[PDB]
RNA sequence: CAUGGAAGUCGGAAUCCGCUAAGGACUGUGUAACAACUCACCUGCCGAAUGUACUAGCCCUGAAAAUGGAUGGCGCUCAAGC
C-alpha cells in the first residue's frame, strides 16, 4: 500500500503543475505497446493512471483554489487514463494516436470484418500442409512450395475464431485486428 | 453414406496428401514427376467387385455423343468451374443469373449416374434398372437374371465396365 | 434461530393474466395455459401492486426460508415462457457410423416419437415418445442438427434428457468411443 | 568477458566456479554501447540493474553488487 | 476423425469430472464434497485421469 | 552452473532492478529443445458487510452370522424422543 498512500501526494503535486490534461481511452492496449508509446512522450509529459479517483480527488475541489475540477468528474466513465502535458495543444492533438500493433488472433476473438484468405503461393515447405488439412483449403505444391488454388472464406463476421484457425492466422502474418491508443473527450473538445 | 460433394473433397484432399511425399522425395536427377488427376494419372474403383474407372473412360464416352473436343474437355474438371447456365456457354465462378448455386462438373456427369444404380438396386427397383439400363444402351447381364440385391451391383458394374480394360489402358 | 419475515416479489408484463386459488397457478398469456400445484410449501401470496406478485412466509426456519427463491423462479419460468417460449438445440457427434433419424408425428395422440438408427453401427431401433406440448424439428440452416421447442420449459428439457440418455456406449472407453447425441444450447424462441 | 584466464577444455568440465571477480568503475564503458534500449531514464536510475544482475561475482574487497545500489551517491552522467 | 469444436462439446460431458477416493462417484468439476451417502460426504477428490 | 541437448517449469545454488495500474529469475498444461495455453498480480461493471482457522451438543458414515423376534408389546415425529 506504499503507492496506494502516495497516490494523493503524487497525483496531487504534478496535476498542479501541469496546466492541461488529456484523458484518453485506453482500451485493450498491450502493456508492451503502452511502455513503447512512453518512450515517444517520454521525454515531454508524464503519464500516471490508476483506479477511478472521482471521490479522492473531489476533495481538492473543496478547497479553494480550483473550483473547475468538479466539471470533469462526471467525464470520467470507465476504463479510461489521464495523462499531463506541458505543451501546446496541436502538435501533441494527433502526435500520440501514431503506433499501431497488429494483434494475433487469439482463439476466441470475434472479428469485425469478414476475413478471406487470398490465393497465392507461402512460399513454406511442403511438411506444413497438415495445418491446412484441417480448414480443407485446396492446395498444390509448386517449385517446392505450397500454392494455394482458390479464395476461401475462411470465418463469417462477429463469430469467434476457432482455435484451429487463430494458429493458422499468425504464420501467414495476415490478421483483421489493428489496435492502438485512443484519445477520449479531452476538456470539452 | 457419403454425398457427391464430399466425395470429392475426399479424393482431392488423399491426392494432395500423397503428393506431398512424393515432392519432399523426388530425385532432382531426372524428372519432376508428380501425380495429378487432370492428367490422367489418377483412376477409381472397387477391386472386390472388378470394377474401376478413369476420367478418360467417361470423356470418350461423353466426347462420342455431344461432345466436340475430348482432349479439350481434358482439363474440364478439378476446379476452374463448372456450367450449367440458361446459356449453354460455360463461364467462371459458381455465381448465376439468379445467384442459385451451380453444379460440380464432376459430380454431375461422372458421378450422378453410379449414385443411380445403388439406390434402385438397393431398393429393389428392378424394372426402373432395366429401364436406366436400356437409356445408355447398356449390354444384357447374360448369366445373372434371377439373383437381385447385391449380386446385381458388381454383375451390373462390371458389364458397365470392367477393371481390368481401365487397368491396362 | 426463526427468521420473522422473509419476502420475495415478483414482476408481470402487462400483456397476460395470472389467477391463484388454493395454491393452484393459472397463468395465460398469447401462446397457452400452464398450471401448477404447490400444495406442498406454506407461503402466503398477495397482491404489493397493481402490476406486483408478492409471496412471504412467517417464523420459518433455515430450511424453510430456503424454498422461497426456488418458487420465485419457478412462477418466473412460466410468465417467461409464455411470452417468449422455449428452445433447445442438439447436435449429432459420430466417427464412422453415421447416424439416422426419423420424426412421424403421431395421429390421435398428437405428440411425437422420435427414431434413432444406426448408432455405432448398431442393429437395434430405439423409439422414444416425447411430451404432449413440445414440437420436434429438424434444422435446415446447419447440418446434423435437431431442434427442440415448445411452452413449458420442464417439459422441454426432460424431453431433450430422454434423447441424450437412450443413446450410451457399454463396455468400452468412454474417453475415447465418443457418440452419441448432446445438447449445445439453451433459449428461447422470440429473440 | 572481461575475465581471468579462459578455460579451454577438460579442466571447464567440473563445476568452473571461479567467480572471484573483480570490477570498479570500467563497467560504465560497457554501460554505454547499450543506447539505452528500453526505457530506463537515462544512466543514473538503470545503474541499480547491472550492478544486481553481476550477483554471482559478489563485486570484490568488501563490496557486494547490491550493496552498491541502496548507497546512490555515484555520477549519473558519467 | 471429430470436428474440433464437437471433441470439446462431448467431452464436457464425458471426460471433465472429479471422482471420490471413497466411492469412485462421478461429481462435477468444481465440486467440494461427494454429495452420495456411503462415503459420509467425504471431500478428499481427485479429478479424472486425463487421455493422452 | 550443470550436459547429447534443459530458453521459468529434469536437477544444484542464488532470489536484483527498470516501467508502471500491474506482472514471480515463477503456478500448472505442453515441446527433443523452442513455440502456444494458464496461474499469481493489477484493471473495467455492480452496490454491501464478508473471509479463514478452531471448540462441542444432536444426527449421519465407519457398523459383517447363521430356526422368525423383540426399547416388555402395540405404536410414537411442535413426540408417547433428548
Ligand atoms: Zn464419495
Amino acid at each position: 500500500s506504499g503507492n496506494k498512500a502516495g497516490y494523493f501526494d503524487k497525483l496531487k503535486g504534478l496535476l498542479e503543475e501541469y496546466p492541461s490534461i488529456f484523458v484518453v481511452s485506453v482500451d485493450n492496449v498491450s502493456s508492451q505497446q503502452m511502455h513503447e508509446i512512453r518512450k515517444a512522450l517520454r521525454g515531454q509529459g508524464v503519464v500516471l493512471m490508476g483506479k477511478n479517483t472521482m471521490v479522492r480527488r473531489a476533495l481538492k475541489t473543496f478547497m479553494p483554489d480550483h473550483p473547475e475540477y468538479e466539471r470533469l468528474l462526471p467525464f470520467v466513465k470507465g476504463n479510461v487514463g489521464f495523462v499531463f502535458t506541458n505543451g501546446d495543444l496541436k502538435e501533441v492533438r494527433e502526435k500520440i494516436l501514431s503506433n499501431r500493433i497488429k494483434a494475433p488472433a487469439r482463439a476466441g476473438a470475434i472479428a469485425p470484418v469478414d476475413v478471406w484468405v487470398p490465393a497465392g503461393n507461402t512460399g513454406m515447405e511442403p511438411g506444413k500442409t497438415s495445418f491446412f488439412q484441417a480448414l480443407g483449403i485446396p492446395t498444390k505444391i509448386a517449385r517446392g512450395t505450397i500454392e494455394i488454388t482458390t479464395d476461401i472464406k475462411l470465418v463469417e463476421a462477429g463469430a469467434k475464431v476457432g482455435p484451429s484457425e487463430a494458429t493458422l492466422l499468425n504464420m501467414l502474418n495476415i490478421s483483421p485486428f489493428t489496435y492502438g491508443m485512443g484519445i477520449a473527450q479531452v476538456y470539452d473538445q | 453414406q457419403v454425398t457427391k460433394e464430399d466425395l470429392y473433397q475426399s479424393f482431392s484432399r488423399t491426392i494432395e496428401s500423397v503428393n506431398v511425399i512424393i515432392s519432399t522425395y523426388l530425385d532432382k536427377a531426372l524428372g519432376d514427376v508428380q501425380v495429378y488427376p487432370e492428367k490422367g494419372t489418377v483412376a477409381f474403383g472397387s477391386g472386390l467387385h472388378g470394377w474401376a474407372f478413369t476420367i478418360r473412360q467417361f470423356a470418350t464416352r461423353y466426347a462420342k455423343k455431344f461432345g466436340v473436343d475430348r482432349n479439350k474437355m481434358m482439363e474440364r474438371l478439378w476446379g476452374d468451374n463448372y456450367f450449367n447456365p440458361k446459356t449453354k456457354k460455360w463461364t467462371k465462378s459458381p455465381t448465376a443469373a439468379d445467384g442459385t448455386q451451380l453444379e460440380r462438373a464432376f459430380c454431375q456427369f461422372i458421378l450422378d449416374p453410379i449414385f443411380r444404380i445403388f439406390n434402385a438396386v438397393m431398393n429393389f427397383k428392378k424394372d426402373e434398372v432395366n429401364t436406366l439400363l436400356d437409356k445408355l444402351n447398356l449390354k444384357l447381364p447374360a448369366e445373372d437374371r434371377d439373383k437381385e440385391g447385391k449380386q446385381l451391383l458388381k454383375a451390373v458394374m462390371r458389364t458397365f465396365l470392367p477393371a481390368a480394360d481401365c487397368l491396362l489402358e | 434461530m426463526r427468521y420473522i419475515h422473509s419476502e420475495e416479489t415478483i414482476p408481470v408484463p402487462e400483456n397476460l393474466k395470472v389467477s391463484i386459488k388454493s395454491r393452484l397457478v393459472t397463468v395465460e398469456g398469447p401462446r397457452g395455459k400452464l398450471q401448477k400445484d404447490l400444495s406442498h410449501i406454506a407461503v402466503n401470496f398477495s397482491v404489493v401492486k397493481k402490476g406486483v406478485i408478492g409471496l412471504e412466509i412467517h417464523h420459518g426456519s433455515r430450511k424453510d426460508v430456503a424454498a422461497l427463491r426456488t418458487v420465485r423462479t419457478i412462477i418466473n419460468n412460466m410468465i417467461i415462457g409464455v411470452t417468449k417460449g422455449f428452445k433447445y438445440k442438439m447436435r449429432y457427434v459420430y466417427a464412422h457410423f453415421p447416424i439416422n433419424v426419423n420424426v412421424e408425428k403421431n395421429a390421435e395422440t398428437g405428440c411425437y416419437e422420435v427414431e434413432i438408427r444406426n448408432f455405432i453401427g448398431e442393429k437395434i431401433v430405439r423409439k422414444v415418445v416425447m411430451a404432449p406440448g413440445v414440437e420436434v424439428e429438424i434444422s435446415k440452416a446447419q447440418k446434423d442438427e435437431l431442434i427442440l421447442s415448445g411452452n413449458s420449459l420442464e417439459a422441454v428439457s426432460q424431453s431433450a434428457a430422454d434423447i441424450q440418455q437412450i443413446c450410451k456406449v457399454r463396455n468400452k472407453d468412454i474417453r475415447k468411443f465418443l457418440d452419441g447425441i448432446y445438447v449445445s444450447e439453451k433459449g428461447n424462441i422470440v429473440e | 568477458a572481461l575475465k581471468e584466464p579462459p578455460r579451454d577444455r577438460k579442466k571447464e568440465k567440473n563445476i568452473k566456479h571461479n567467480k572471484s571477480v573483480s570490477l570498479d568503475e570500467i563497467i560504465e564503458i560497457a554501460r554505454t554501447m547499450r543506447f539505452k534500449s528500453f526505457s530506463k531514464d537515462l544512466k543514473g536510475g538503470v545503474k541499480e540493474i547491472l550492478g544486481t544482475a553481476f550477483s554471482v561475482g559478489c563485486q570484490v574487497d568488501g563490496k557486494s553488487p547490491k550493496a552498491i545500489s541502496d548507497a546512490i551517491e555515484a555520477g549519473e552522467i558519467d | 476423425i471429430i470436428e474440433p469444436s464437437l471433441k470439446a462439446l462431448a467431452s464436457k460431458f464425458n471426460c471433465d469430472k472429479m471422482i471420490c477416493r471413497k466411492c469412485y462417484a462421478r461429481l462435477p468439476p468444481r465440486a467440494t464434497n461427494c454429495r452420495k451417502r456411503k462415503c459420509g460426504h467425504s471431500n478428499q477428490l481427485r479429478p479424472k485421469k486425463k487421455l493422452k
